[PDB]
């Protein structure tokens, strides 16, 4: 029981109504987690299983972590929560050979146990780098354990696996496959319309919020900015 | 544990205001800070090297709790005195500490040494700490959104706290507490010095600031402590061999400069890392030689980098602006874009090549210029810091240095020994850097500062440094002139006409000690000899660079110091006139 | 680096 | 028979500043607390002893533990180690630490000594068991909550400082760090004199001068072992009937005297701790070639005296500051004499250049032995390509980095002619640019030795960018007085009768069974027939050719050592040198 096995306690003040500029990935994420829980009679009619894996990739501060946390607080209702596990590829014990496989197997055991689950790996290329790389510190057994533990074809259950990274190149090309990470979503630096939408999201709970013209000017003067 | 507050924490005034506006003022004025829906943090982590002031900031915040009750209740706990032999009293006591924190609404819990309370859970971990983490996480997720309890936690090893508490909704806003820089060490040394009976001049405190690159506030405190003890030792060496209390007046003990120079070697450097170049103002001995050339350089850098009117836009803390200066008083967007795009249009492409003869004081000029640009960010591209081999090739190290210069504008990219850099660093690395400077907007304050010895001007007009914009930006270090050389050697001749009853030295203690209570000759040196030796020093060092002037100075200072105790300095002047031949 | 640990503290807890 | 427990402070040689500092911090806060209040400072209550093995740390703790239990006021010594703290129950190690600190506060003038403190308090790691980080945390808390008057002093010896947690080594917890170095020659002299103090037939001062000259790299433990095996060699040759007898034969201990030959035999059979797995220290001039080189070497020791100010500044070597304050009076804002005193060192470079051979390995070793306070940094390829894959540049830059932080330092390049061909161009450029980035007053000697180097291409060339201008020595060949004094120890080997040799002579007279409980034929016209052609053969020879001739003639003279007629030895020498 002694490992990093705690669910990240999400707040219900994060949903898709607080995300700006990423509506296609939200609509693709509804059919991945929310609609198989809500309409299990329809996925069984074609005997299809939804994709249990998705890689969020993009520059820092574009909302990959926010998208995962909103996914957790989206279908956590009707006394049916989504248990959120969040790990990171920058942990001191993540490259700890012998221990890191035990922690990963215990994480996937506890994610199978709390059945509608989300595992979010914040820097997956820290955990699963390319095995054909040119640094000496590379653990191939950790990556093979991560390969075989996640399975969108072997029916583990309603466990969604999400990985976040800056570019999908540094991640192992064994993990970008229909069983492991079916989909990859690019989270870009937001454009002028999406920056207007984010700055409208960040000020809508003010006392006297900014005017529309003021927000449009702010969106223009923030070229090269992420939502963070 | 004393009545310690701020105005004792030098070099971290900005962090306290950043913490006060982050922690203390949202807890104190929710009528103000809930108007904008910005949520106060659930967990704020102070991390840094040891001795950097992290327990001082919480003790000063708890003296900012020395205020009236029901506001900013402060709880002072450690990574110990919570954990116990029993199986429940640790987690029950943590739940109770959080319940008393909720009971007084606006409250702060501080965990000094949080790696003691929350270590990394693994399979060499104990059960009782793992359960302490398992309850502290659930208590932090239980804390409500209307943030009225803030948990501050301090560590000197941040990747030894458990990873779970660093996740969103937990300890997520961080404060790094670095080792102090030179002005911060100056302020710290002033703070330690403050309440002494006999005072310390500000020039010596500045010299002691420039000698301690690597010293935290604890190190500077103990440096002052050992300086005081060395001074008590030299003023009364009889209280040490007594075995009984002697009547000593503590007023005649004054901590001098020699005591601080002895305490500097009596203090362990404590990861000083005195490596490479150090920004340091021009030394007092060669300051006659390179003062006007450095002044021309400083004026050229003021015109180039617009330092006359910004000095980082007259801002190092915004709070002191908002009380002393009255502001100017949406049709203001066009005005602000116009006057901002005209204020940034002053800076085109900053490039300074300081060329000189061989050995003309370039290692001094470069360090004094980098002392002049303290508000900048220095990315040194010299060979010793690129081949320092951090498991990366030197192309990668050059590229990451330029990235850090580009992130932290205003910044300099400082290449000393440019003619050696050209032959040593591979040609494709210089072309990578030239492409990195071509892919730069003309509104970015990244000065490319290069110091060279005898660099052929053909190589910057049509060679490999031609795609660096060094067109009109070559400063030539001149060889120093007759006024500079004359004022340089006037200190040497002032050392000559200095009597052996005025030169400090160490002769034997021929007089007895006071054994405390138990409870008229002229230096024979004519002015014609002084005038002749001045004329010979000027005539010998003709068209000398700074290094070969320092050589003549070192040789003649050796000669003068050899006949230090002589009262008839004729065999000194004969040695000196004979040497300069 | 992978090496194991002592069988955990007995927690006598009787006195 | 065993080691002491009543050692006083005069049995410790070479560490007088640390003895005075320990006496200060155990006595001065007790008598004069107003001086610690007049200045707003807290007396240091923590010392970390650190240094190489066998250098004095447990000895000084033992001497302080004996000093705690003698005087009219009593300081209580509390001795601990990792065994009597570590427990197998939850919360019992930290409880034992707290009982130690509370019991030391109860007996309030107190010392607490943690020996091998890196084993008790290692660097905190998440890849270790939690008991070690828990012990470090409990120790940090107990030190941060001590009496705050100088009552409980905490002394720790780690042998390795890096292993201990950096939170304990910051001021506040362990304020002072006493570095116990390997002793230099005055300290080794004083230590050997302490060892040879209760000996009945004493040692001289000139012999202990020679004995401290030859034992560089020895700790105090190695010098004590040198006296022990010298004494046991003396017992062995004085009375060898002890070692084949199963019951006690009576000997007379007054008939045993430790001879110079016994010490010289014990020097061969002893490796110091500092060389027991590594390369041995740079040695002085070996005794045979001191005629050929020493005067020339003495010229070097003058040229390195008027360029580094050796004897003027280093007259106080780890000595007591207190005895300097008692023995010398201060004159008592005017520290520009510091600036002129720093101005005597301009950039110190030396290129000792000579012919091929000529004893430059001996001269380099002699100079690096002469500069024992300096931190030598060896840029020979035996160390630069030693730890491989590191890269020569990361080794050369690191070597310059330890040469500019632990000043005074020497950057030492032997075989400079081989070095500027077998060293990559970038290293010389990186080293040349690293040297011209220094200030002029910074004491980093660039010592370079070269055999037959091109002096035209050191003005120009690769070494143009170093200031080898007027500080370039010249090791010319030995002179006729020196060659004659060299070969005049070889003629002394010709003038030994076979009854003068200390060689293995058989025993006809057996052991004295203790009480149980001719003429040498050497004509004096041959004895200069050898020497005149011996000098005539060695015309403009270097040191290597001279000692090769010495080696051949010494073989010839040594093979006919059993004979009294040495005419057949002379004519073979004259035939060889021809
Ligand atoms: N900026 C500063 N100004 C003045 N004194 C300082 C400063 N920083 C540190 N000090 C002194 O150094 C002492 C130690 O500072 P602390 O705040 O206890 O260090 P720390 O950050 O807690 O280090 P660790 O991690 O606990 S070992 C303080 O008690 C002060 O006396
Ligand atoms: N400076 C010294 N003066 C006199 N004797 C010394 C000196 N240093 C060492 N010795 C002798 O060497 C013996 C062993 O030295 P110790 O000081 O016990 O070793 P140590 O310094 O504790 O080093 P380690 O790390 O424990 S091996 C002492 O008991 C002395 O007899
Ligand atoms: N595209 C976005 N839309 C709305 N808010 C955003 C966006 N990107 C970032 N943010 C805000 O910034 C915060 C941090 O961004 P984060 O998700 O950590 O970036 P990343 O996933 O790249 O690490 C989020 O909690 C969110 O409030
Ligand atoms: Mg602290
Ligand atoms: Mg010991």
């Amino acid at each position: 029981e002694i490992a990093d096995l705690d669910p990240l306690g999400v707040d219900m003040n994060v949903n898709f109504d607080d995300i700006g500029g990423l509506d296609n990935y939200i609509d693709q994420l509804k059919e991945m987690v929310a609609l198989p829980l809500l309409y299990p009679e329809l996925y069984q009619n074609f005997n299809i299983t939804p994709p249990r894996g998705v890689l969020f990739h993009g520059p820092p501060g574009t909302g990959k972590t926010l998208m995962a946390r909103a996914l957790a607080a989206s279908c956590s209702s009707d006394e049916r929560k989504i248990t959120f596990f969040m790990r990171k590829g920058a942990d001191i014990l993540s490259k700890w050979v012998g221990e890191a496989e035990r922690q990963l197997r215990l994480l996937f055991e506890e994610a199978k146990k709390h059945q509608p689950s989300i595992i979010f790996f914040d820097e997956i290329d820290g955990l699963a780098p390319v095995r054909s790389s040119k640094q000496e510190q590379i653990h191939a057994s950790i990556v093979s354990t991560l390969l075989a533990l996640m399975d969108g074809m072997d029916n583990r259950g309603q466990v969604i696996v999400i990985g976040a990274t800056n570019r999908p190149d540094a991640v192992d090309p064994a993990l970008r496959r229909p069983g492991r990470f079916d989909r990859e979503f690019y989270f870009p630096l937001p454009d002028v319309k999406a920056r207007f939408k984010i700055l409208q999201i960040q000020t809508r709970k003010w006392s006297s919020p900014l005017s529309t013209n003021f927000i449009d000017k702010l969106a223009f003067l923030t070229k090269g900015y992420g939502g963070a | 544990d004393m009545n310690v507050n701020f105005d004792d924490i030098g070099g971290l005034d900005n962090y306290i205001d950043q913490l006060k506006e982050m922690v203390a003022l949202p807890l104190l004025y929710p009528e103000l800070y809930q108007n904008f829906n910005i949520t106060p943090p659930r967990g704020v982590l102070f991390h840094g090297p040891p001795g950097t002031g992290k327990t001082l900031m919480a003790r000063a915040l708890a003296a900012s709790c020395s205020s009236d009750e029901r506001k900013i209740t402060f709880f002072m706990r450690k990574g110990a005195d919570i954990l116990s032999k029993w199986v429940g009293e640790a987690e029950r006591q943590l739940r109770l500490l959080f319940e008393e924190a909720k009971k007084h609404q606006p409250s702060i819990i501080f965990f000094d040494e949080i790696d003691g309370l929350a270590p990394v859970r693994s399979s060499k971990q104990e059960q009782i700490h793992a359960s302490i983490v398992s309850t502290l996480l659930a208590l932090m997720d239980g804390m409500d959104n209307r943030g009225q309890v803030i948990v501050i936690g301090a560590t000197n090893r941040p990747d030894a706290v458990d990873p779970a508490l660093r996740r969103p909704g937990r300890f997520d806003r961080e404060f790094y507490f670095p080792l102090p820089d030179v002005k911060a060490r100056f302020k710290i040394l002033q703070i330690q010095t403050r309440k002494w009976s006999s005072p310390l001049s500000t020039n010596f405190i500045d010299k002691l600031a420039f000698l301690t690159k690597g010293y935290g506030g604890a190190d500077l405190r103990s440096l002052c402590t050992e300086a005081a003890l060395i001074s008590i030792q030299r003023s009364f060496p009889q209280i040490y061999r007594s075995n009984d209390k002697l009547l000593v007046d503590p007023s005649k003990i004054k901590v001098k400069v020699s005591d601080f120079m002895l305490a500097l070697k009596k203090i362990v450097p404590s990861s000083a890392r005195s490596t490479g170049s150090s920004p340091q103002p021009l030394p007092e001995l060669i300051k006659p030689l390179l003062a006007d050339q450095l002044n021309n350089l400083k004026n050229k850098l003021d015109y180039m980098l617009n330092i006359k009117d910004t000095t980082f836009q007259r801002n190092t803390s915004l709070l002191q602006n908002f009380i002393d200066y009255e502001e100017y008083s949406t049709s203001s967007f066009r005005s602000y874009e116009f006057f901002e795009s005209m204020a940034e249009s002053q800076i085109c492409k900053p490039r300074l090549l300081i060329n000189g003869p061989k050995g003309n004081g370039q290692q001094y000029v470069g360090a004094a210029i980098l002392n002049y640009l303290e508000e900048f960010n220095v990315q040194n591209l010299d060979l010793a810091s690129l081949v320092s081999e951090s498991s990366r090739t030197i192309e990668a190290a050059v590229v990451q240095s330029f990235m850090e210069a580009k992130k932290r504008q205003p910044s300099v990219v400082f290449i000393p020994n440019l003619d050696i850099w050209i032959n040593t660093i591979p040609e494709n690395v210089i072309l990578v850097l030239s492409g990195l400077f071509r892919s730069l907007q003309s509104n970015e304050k990244i000065l490319l500062l290069c110091l060279a010895e005898n660099l052929d001007i053909s190589e910057v007009k049509n060679g490999i440094l031609s795609d660096f914009a060094f067109d009109k930006n070559i400063f030539q270090l001149h060889k120093p002139s007759k006024e500079n050389i004359t004022r340089y050697f006037s200190n040497l001749i002032e050392l000559l006409k200095t009597k052996p009853s005025d030169i400090p030295m160490k002769k034997r203690r021929v007089k007895p000690l006071p054994e405390l209570q138990k409870v008229d000759k002229e230096l024979i040196l004519t002015p014609e000899q002084i005038k002749k030796v001045s004329a010979c020093l000027i005539e010998h060092c003709q068209n000398f660079t700074v290094s070969q002037l320092e050589d003549v100075h070192s040789s003649v200072a050796k000669i003068i110091w050899k006949s230090k105790s002589a009262w008839d300095k004729t065999g000194t002047v004969d040695e000196i006139i004979k040497f300069l031949s | 680096k992978s090496t194991g640990g002592k069988a955990p503290r007995k927690q006598l807890a009787s006195k």
